């Protein structure tokens, strides 16, 4: 039963819309259990300067109860049926989803809908989640990898909306009022911008019914039915250096502006990223790994870990890499690293791409290893790519790629571009933007 | 046949490295493979090869040789490194081929 | 072509073969073995650990280089998970390359060479691998637990002790493989594959003799107390007593007494009301914490009790309150309903844990190795609810009465000694 | 001391009375020689029951007196010898602390003969708790003790440490004549009693080496 086929067998994903705008979709399997959730296209990019951290201050109260059922009633009603409620919020895409028995499929939908519409927002709970967030920022602050990516955005998209952290400021969290959280839900948590996705042993039709019943949005004007377009974010080739020679290791992240979900090139870019791949101290492969950079990393002890990344957004993006290393080897790593990028724009071979493709294919499948993951794919596909993109399709695009394509594309987004840099830790050995910049050409 | 098989014994006495107490393999010039091989030698085999060499050098500084009795004999010469080295060069050709491929 | 079915041959030598074609675009083959750190002796400690890292080394058929370049060439992956008594070597590639990734899987598990140099160039990694893992104090108290809870076999550490780093030999590796990776103790599972193939391979390429070879020395129970004063502001603690073993119908009682006291939140940033233990601890301490139901099921024994993470000062009240809340449940404090809900949370947890290819292959395997069988997800459902409100209250007693073991690490200055609970 | 010394006066902070635990710490570490020490609450300093242990010490054996000796006057030693074949050493451990104390034995043996050595070290302590003490063993142990003390005070260090310790724990000074009395004012009973207090009280234990053959406290 060759790969080729098992790909076209997978049950198609059905999509149906209501009058209010909400979109319902799912992938049916013979799985006795399943997952359902509502993926809202609204994050921090959507926040302004005065409400930075609402989408987050909200994600904290979306589980402390609704109007119909207070705290203990909500929690108890969920726990007692062995369901798993959890979610998140990013710069431009929030989500709340539940994992449960295929039986409670409909009873779940009602719950999801009751959180996105009737969140309680008890003001007793707001002066408690205030201290709690303020406390999670103290924890999150000691997470280099994060302190780093934030700083990366913070300067790569400096001056715009994307340059804001998801958690928001300290002053915001200290003063955000019941009003704002309310108004945030009101302005953003709206049907046309939400997507009820689910996958497992469920009937698309029954699902759409439960929806029509509890997701009863009423749209009168055109305003309510319109999906706002966000003011563009300007990429700035710059750097932000946060030094502290007292930290054990240094973190560095380098990136160029990305195309954004829409563009087909994103495929090529991911193939590219596969050629370089990633590495870290515990890989058994060692000096034999196929990734040139991982080899050097091993031979010379260049780092503790490194990773390519192709973060995409609606209209923009960030394509780069991130490595962790000791103060005294940051330079060589950075050197070898840019080196491998240049090797992409100029001398990629067919052997490298072949493997690259196979590695992408498998990661593309491991993307859908569970109901939560498949539900996440569906939620984010409609919300970003418009419809759903099948594995059989993805795979056709991934096969279309070759050397010439990779080179022509990496050259398109990498060669002679002014990158954004973020360094944190004992970063003395790494230096001068002017130098790093010159690493962007020749190879 | 048994032709260059007696020639070999001749050449062996011709070289004369045995006059110093060195096995045929103690004289190999240390290129990259040889170096790797030597790192794979078991503790004792390596320490012995070392003394043989450190002794031959001391001979050479003195401008002497071993009294005829102690000379290595063509048939008692242990090719202690030959097999390791063979493998090192083997593993290498694999890599080389696998990378053009 | 819909849902086929789970075949499971059982060959001469005692080598099991459990397949299952589910038509996923990806396969995941895996060799489960009855090996582990419990077959180690004071003499060859950590030889199990090292064997786990030695997976990428040259084998009689493939070279250290080609194994990695070979698997990487097809977007494949090799991995080795292990417990104190169960190693699981397993690959995972796209359907069309099952043959390719197989050769190495077979070569790695059956024809290892453990060349002196490669081996000794690898032993420094034990230093590393063990340091990263040990970043989670969570895994620090578990090591010391099993040490205090036993006198042998299971008392053996899962990560090579320090003094033995760099003192393991190629023999110890060999001898541990010859006397444990025996066809009678091996099961070659697999998903996304047709039984006729997975079988075809197992017989044509698998050599190794059978018969348990060396057998683990039955785990005596100790009931120790290992405290690790180390400054760290958060005191981690685990108090347990001998529970049930792999299979025992008494263990399904604990699994239910687990979910009854609370087994880790189900709602992000939740309060877990359905968790007796959690709620009980909350009504005792003021500051942050976490407490849960600890349950381990081993072949010839088991562990059971709770685990607490609290501030160094409120460690006393949190741990004691964690006890009374376990006694009160040993004295009729269990509703006929708490038992009905706990029964679902357990069916759920199980049902979900098998959605991921890894968790599924590990379900089929484990069973197909500890009995060469396979219960239907329907039969396991019965055993769950066939548990009475009694069985639960009984497990709860067996705990309060049996001898207890304990492990704790942090600023223990305010933590209690086992002889005070 | 007067014209120059100063600083604060009065107890200041006081030590939190030592509770007893009775633990078991084992340190597996490869090292071929397994060291072990099994003890139980002993007596405090200056207390009466001390002298008794000090005499029960020299009665079981407190480290050889003859270079490369065999120590016959050492019950414990001889007892262990009659049990193991290979090299070793075992002695009478006695610590006297302000509000508590320790007592028991200590064994150094090969990793394999650790079992027999430690166990044999026990029975030899029980047998002494059950009348196994001659009225003579007690008279000899009384001298070895007067000797050890009398000699330890020849070196300026050991002497100043004698005067000091006392002049600090009571601001007094017993004569080497009075301490002599307390030593022999110990009856053959007191000794057999200390020996019991050991077999009965709760025990603690420490051990490090290839403990693979060493026993757990709950097996003695």
């Amino acid at each position: 039963a060759t790969y080729a086929q098992t790909l076209q067998n997978i049950p198609e994903t059905n999509v149906t819309t209501l009058d209010n705008g909400l979109r319902v979709a799912s992938e049916e399997s013979s799985q006795p259990t399943c997952t359902v959730g509502v993926w809202i296209g609204a994050g921090s990019r959507y926040e302004n300067e005065k409400n930075n951290g609402a989408g987050y201050f909200v994600e904290h109260l979306a589980f402390k109860g609704t109007k119909k059922r207070p705290c203990a009633a909500f929690e108890k009603e969920v726990e007692s049926m062995g369901a798993h409620f959890n979610g998140y919020t990013s710069r431009e895409q929030t989500a709340f989803y539940i994992k449960a028995l295929s039986k409670d499929m409909p009873k779940v939908v009602e719950l999801l809908a009751d959180v996105v519409q009737n969140c309680a927002l008890e003001e007793s709970q707001i002066e408690k989640e205030r201290g709690v967030i303020l406390q999670e920022l103290k924890e999150m602050d000691n997470d280099m990898t994060n302190v780093t990516f934030d700083y990366l955005h913070a300067t790569a998209f400096q001056g715009t909306a994307l340059a804001r952290t998801v958690e928001g400021t300290t002053e915001n969290i200290k003063h955000l009022t019941r009003a704002d959280l309310a108004s945030y839900i009101d302005t953003h948590f709206k049907a046309p911008r939400m997507v009820l996705a689910a996958a497992g042993g469920i009937s698309h039709k029954e699902l759409v019914d439960a929806a029509r019943q509890h997701f009863s949005g009423v749209s009168f004007t055109y305003k309510e039915d319109a999906v706002p377009i966000l003011p563009r974010c300007r990429f700035t080739g710059s750097e932000i250096r946060a030094r502290d020679d007292a930290l054990p290791v240094a973190h560095v992240a380098l990136a160029v502006e990305g195309p954004g979900w829409a563009d087909p090139d994103n495929v090529v870019l991911h193939v590219a990223n596969a050629i370089i791949g990633r590495y870290d101290r515990t890989f058994g492969g060692g000096k034999h790994l196929s990734s040139r950079l991982a080899a050097l990393a091993v031979e010379h002890k260049l780092c503790h870990s490194f990773q390519t990344f192709n973060t995409s957004y609606s209209d923009t993006g960030l394509f780069g890499f991130h490595f962790v290393a000791d103060p005294l080897s940051i330079d060589d790593m950075m050197f070898c690293a840019q080196g491998e990028w240049m090797r992409l724009c100029t001398s990629t071979t067919e052997s490298e791409v072949k493997r690259a493709k196979n590695h992408l294919r498998s990661a593309m499948v491991a993307q859908l290893d569970g109901t939560t993951p498949v539900c996440e794919t569906i939620g984010s596909h409609l919300l970003n790519y418009g419809r759903r993109i099948s594995l059989e399709e993805w795979d056709s695009r991934i096969s279309a790629v070759d050397a010439r394509m990779v080179r022509d594309v990496c050259s398109k987004y990498i060669y002679d571009k002014c990158p954004a840099l973020a360094a944190v830790g004992p970063i003395e050995q790494l230096l001068d933007y002017n130098r790093i910049r010159s690493g962007m050409y020749w190879i | 046949g048994r032709l260059m098989d007696r020639i070999r014994k001749w050449y062996y006495n011709a070289a004369g490295f045995n006059k110093y107490g060195l096995m045929r393999d103690d004289t190999l010039y240390e290129d990259d493979d040889v170096k790797e091989a030597l790192k794979r030698l078991p503790k004792d085999l390596y320490n012995e090869r070392m003394f043989r060499i450190k002794r031959a050098l001391d001979l050479s500084l003195k401008h002497r040789i071993l009294p005829k009795e102690q000379w290595v004999k063509y048939e008692e010469d242990k090719p202690y490194l030959e097999p390791y080295l063979k493998e090192v060069i083997r593993e290498r050709l694999e890599r080389e081929a696998w990378n053009k491929k | 072509p819909g849902a086929e079915d789970l075949e499971i041959t059982k060959l001469p030598n005692g080598l099991i073969i459990a397949s299952l074609e589910n038509f996923s675009p990806a396969s995941r083959i895996g060799v489960f073995i009855k090996a582990g750190s419990r077959y180690e002796t004071t003499a060859n400690l950590g030889t199990a650990h090292l064997l786990r890292l030695a997976s990428p080394l040259t084998t009689k058929g493939a070279s250290s280089f080609r194994i990695t370049r070979g698997i990487e060439a097809v977007g494949g992956s090799l991995s080795v998970y292990s417990t104190r008594e169960k190693m699981t070597y397993c690959v995972e590639c796209l359907r069309d390359h099952v043959d390719t990734v197989m050769e190495y899987l077979l070569n790695v598990t059956t024809a290892p060479e453990f060349r002196p140099w490669e081996v000794t160039d690898l032993q420094p990694q034990l230093k590393v691998d063990k340091a990263v893992a040990f970043q989670s104090p969570q895994v620090g108290v578990l090591e010391n637990l099993h040490a205090a809870a036993y006198k042998t076999a299971l008392a053996n550490p899962l990560y090579c002790p320090d003094y033995r780093i760099g003192k393991i030999t190629s023999e110890q590796l060999h001898h541990f493989v010859q006397n444990n990776f025996t066809s009678a103790r091996m099961a070659l599972v697999g998903i996304g594959v047709k039984h006729s193939d997975l079988k075809q391979v197992a017989e044509q390429f698998l050599n190794i003799r059978s018969g348990a070879g060396t057998s683990s020395a039955k785990a005596t129970y100790w009931g120790g107390e290992i405290r690790e004063q180390n400054g760290h502001s958060l005191v981690h603690a685990a108090v347990v007593t001998e529970g049930a073993a792999v299979g025992s119908a008494e263990a399904n009682a604990f699994s239910v007494l687990q979910h009854v006291l609370g087994a880790g939140p189900l709602i992000k940033r939740g309060s877990s009301v359905t968790s007796k233990l959690y709620q009980g601890v909350a009504k005792a301490t003021t500051q942050p914490f976490d407490a849960s139901a600890f349950n381990v099921n081993y072949s010839d024994s088991g562990l059971f009790g709770f685990y607490t993470i609290s501030q160094a000062a409120h460690a006393g009240e949190v741990i004691r309150a964690a006890m009374n809340q376990l006694k009160a449940a040993a004295q009729g404090g269990v509703t006929e309903e708490d038992v009905t809900k706990a029964k679902n949370q357990l069916k759920a947890t199980y049902l979900m844990s098998v959605e991921t290819a890894q968790g599924l292959l590990n379900e089929i395997g484990s069973e197909a190795l500890l009995s060469g069988t396979h219960t239907a997800p329907s039969v396991v459902a019965q055993k769950i609810d066939s548990v009475t409100s009694a069985d639960v209250v009984n497990a709860a007693k067996k705990f309060v009465s049996g001898k207890k073991s304990m492990a704790a690490s942090g600023d223990l200055g305010s933590t209690p000694f086992l002889d005070e609970l």
